């Protein structure tokens, strides 16, 4: 975390600064994206975060 | 007056002078 990294979650290739996010999904949502269509947050696989 | 996209390796670039120095020349 706070640390510029190349991710893949779930297959998505990314690069980042990756941060604990305040933003609050519905259980069904894994992912998220900005109004761009663009990726802006993502759900941790194994502690669900 | 009502006032994403970085990463794409677009970016918006500051005014020379600041709202305070129009402001001052007005
Ligand atoms: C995947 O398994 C790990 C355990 O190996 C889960 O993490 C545990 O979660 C419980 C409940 O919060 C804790 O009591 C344990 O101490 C955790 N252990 C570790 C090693 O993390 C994790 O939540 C699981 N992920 C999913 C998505 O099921």
């Amino acid at each position: 975390k706070n640390k510029c990294v190349n991710f893949n979650f779930n297959g998505l290739t990314g690069t980042g600064v990756l941060t604990e996010s305040n933003k609050k999904f519905l259980p069904f949502q894994q992912f998220g994206r900005d109004i761009a269509d663009t990726t802006d947050a993502v759900r941790d696989p194994q502690t669900l975060e | 007056v009502t006032l994403a996209q970085k990463f794409n390796g677009l970016t918006v670039l500051p005014p020379l002078l600041t709202d305070e120095m129009i402001a001052q020349y007005t």
